[PDB]
């Protein structure tokens, strides 16, 4: 870890001098909460059929989109006050924070 | 065989059809689903965690890169003027274009078939997604090099490596500029700016800078802004023939309306003109991402807010209550207490319906479903999910701009007049951009100004 610099690295490496990692990419995320899985470890709700969360049966996620998210393009409303620049920026501002890798 | 199977072996965590599905009427059928990877793969000690591959800090590494073989790549290194390499087949009407990237199974060539575009190269993996996010590409990459031309004829005894760096850390506190003073307080309301970000103080080292596992969930709350449509706008902001309102079934990862429809400019110019879709209890994400999310270049068109809680169920995050409990908020138990927090006993009902109880509340549903916070476009749980990350983004970030030793007091006042409508001035033929707010000026033209009213940034305060 240099003693003086000037520019970032490109990996984040050395932001925080006492725990060099923390903010540089290809390692785990922190946790605000412990983990919920169906064995406590590993298995994500809705894994084995039968098992209940929380002493209720997990709803499927596409049965939760078709009624709840789910609505007649027609009907949709523009905001008055934000254009689409607003959303944009959102989206390119997380891929400077987060990308999750799958295999 | 995530991508074509049904059956649920690990990596494997396919999406179920339910009955009477308004789309896929085979129940044999699924979303297709593959599990993070874990940040420990294969261990019965650890309990399962997934991984960041980018530095979660606002230093534009959606431009440079968060690994140095990459990072490397993306530079010119034919000679030492510092720039970032550029698209060497196509230009935008003179003005540079990401370069292209050399993928296996490039799915950026399937969208059109005879147009054989591939996809681009930047920063994040992600940069041909959407026309409007490659846009947004674009114009960084041309800031980097048009910092550091600029840099160079203020500087010439400057090498390459001193002039990348200092056109980089430029990029990277106009970034933190335009999140911070323009977009954030937008997204959080006044109440919530004041709440969680409060008045930049100075660096320290004990606030810990890293992403939150739920963030990467929560701020998924930008679905719901999502326009069923990409918006083209011709010099005079009328609708660009042909193809003025493009549905984006038909625009992701379809980087060749980039190379050969006009460039970036009638894109940067409905981005700018066009209003974004508001987020009602009744009106949550539009079909163009629920039911056919990349229909071109997969098996099946995707669910976007489907996969938002899959993912969150993959990633073992707690339910609505215990985030609702975690950031000092009331947790309803009741249908009648859920009515009450989200002001709409239809929604509660409905939500009783589908979990039960509010403890099982997927935490991008549970989210996106509370009334927005006043001048503000999320409700009280995703405004603490999302103020606290980037509280901690800024407080425990060694090189934020406005850190003592970072930037000189004048390259600060420089550096404190940018807004994104000048940088789209200063890289594009665009010569009407919007009057600030950037994010709130929807309409033109009565939201819009010209180039000539706004106030470029003076690199005076950068001469050694
Ligand atoms: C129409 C444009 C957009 C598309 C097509 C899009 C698409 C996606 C897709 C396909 C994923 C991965 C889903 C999964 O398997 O779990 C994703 C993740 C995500 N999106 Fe969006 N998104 C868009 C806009 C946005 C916006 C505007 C925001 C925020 C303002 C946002 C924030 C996120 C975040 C944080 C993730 C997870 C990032 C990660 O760690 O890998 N998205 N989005
Ligand atoms: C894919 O890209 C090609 C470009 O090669 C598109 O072709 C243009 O299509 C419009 C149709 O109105 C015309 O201007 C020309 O006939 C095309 N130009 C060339 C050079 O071919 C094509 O339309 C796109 N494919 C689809 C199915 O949209
Ligand atoms: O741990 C993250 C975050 O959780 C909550 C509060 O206790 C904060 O003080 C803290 O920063
Ligand atoms: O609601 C009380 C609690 O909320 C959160 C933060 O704003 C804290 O500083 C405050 O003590
Ligand atoms: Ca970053
Ligand atoms: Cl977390």
């Amino acid at each position: 870890c240099p003693e003086q610099d000037k520019y970032r690295t490109i990996t984040g490496m050395c932001n925080n001098r006492r725990s060099p990692t923390l903010g540089a990419s290809n390692r785990a995320f922190v946790r605000w909460l412990p983990a919920e899985y169906e064995d406590g470890f590993s298995l994500p709700y809705g894994w084995t059929p039968g098992v209940k969360r929380n002493g209720f049966p997990v709803a499927l996620a596409r049965a939760v989109s078709n009624e709840i998210v789910r609505f007649p393009t027609d009907q949709l409303t523009p905001d008055q006050e934000r254009s689409l620049m607003f959303m944009q920026w959102g989206q390119l501002l997380d891929h400077d924070l987060d990308f999750t890798p799958e295999p | 065989n995530c991508e074509t199977s049904c059956v649920q072996q690990p990596p494997c965590f396919p999406l179920k059809i339910p009955p009477n599905d308004p789309r896929i009427k085979n129940q044999a059928d699924c979303i297709p689903f593959f599990r993070s990877c874990p940040a420990c793969p294969g261990s019965n000690i650890t309990i399962r965690n997934q991984i960041n591959a980018l530095t979660s800090f606002v230093d534009a590494s959606m431009v440079y890169g968060s690994e140095e073989p990459l990072a490397r790549n993306l530079r010119n290194m034919s000679n030492q003027l510092g720039l970032l390499a550029v698209n060497q087949r196509f230009q935008d009407n003179g003005r540079a274009l990401l370069p292209f990237d050399n993928l296996h199974d490039d799915p950026c060539l399937l969208t059109n078939r005879s147009a054989r575009i591939p996809c681009f190269l930047a920063g994040d993996t992600r940069s041909s997604e959407m026309p409007e996010l490659t846009s947004m590409h674009t114009l960084l990459l041309r800031e980097h090099n048009r910092l550091a031309t600029e840099l160079k004829s203020l500087n010439p005894r400057w090498d390459g490596e001193r002039l990348y760096q200092e056109a980089r850390k430029i990029v990277g506190a106009m970034v933190q500029i335009i999140t911070y003073r323009d977009y954030l307080p937008l997204v959080l309301g006044p109440t919530a700016m004041r709440k969680y970000l409060p008045t930049y103080r100075s660096y320290n080292d004990s606030v810990d800078p890293r992403i939150a596992n739920v963030f990467t969930n929560a701020f998924r709350y930008g679905h719901t802004l999502i326009q069923p449509f990409m918006f083209r706008l011709d010099n005079r902001y009328q609708p660009m023939e042909p193809n003025p309102r493009v549905p984006l079934s038909r625009v992701f990862f379809a980087s060749w309306r980039v190379v050969l429809e006009g460039g970036i400019d009638p894109i940067l110019r409905g981005l700018m003109a066009t209003p974004a879709k508001l987020n009602r209890q009744n009106q949550i994400a539009v079909d163009e991402i629920r039911e056919r999310l990349f229909e071109q270049v997969m098996r099946i068109g995707l669910d976007l807010p489907a996969l938002n809680m899959q993912r969150s169920r993959d990633h073992g995050l707690p339910g609505y209550n215990a985030w609702r409990r975690f950031c000092g908020l009331p947790q309803p138990e009741t249908v009648g207490q859920l009515g009450t927090v989200l002001r709409n006993l239809k929604l509660a009902r409905k939500l009783m319906e589908q979990y039960g109880t509010p403890n099982n509340i997927d935490i991008w549903m549970g989210g996106v479903s509370e009334p927005l916070k006043r001048k503000g476009r999320v409700g009280p749980l995703l405004a603490c999910i999302i103020g606290t990350q980037f509280r901690k983004l800024r407080d425990g970030d060694r090189f934020w701009w406005e850190n003592e030793g970072v930037f000189s007091m004048q390259q600060r006042q420089a550096l404190a007049q940018i807004s994104l409508p000048r940088i789209i001035c200063d890289n594009t033929g665009i010569t009407t951009v919007s009057k600030n707010n950037i994010f709130m000026s929807n309409s033109y033209p009565r939201d819009f100004v010209n180039c000539s009213t706004l106030p470029a940034l003076n690199l005076a305060s950068w001469r050694e």
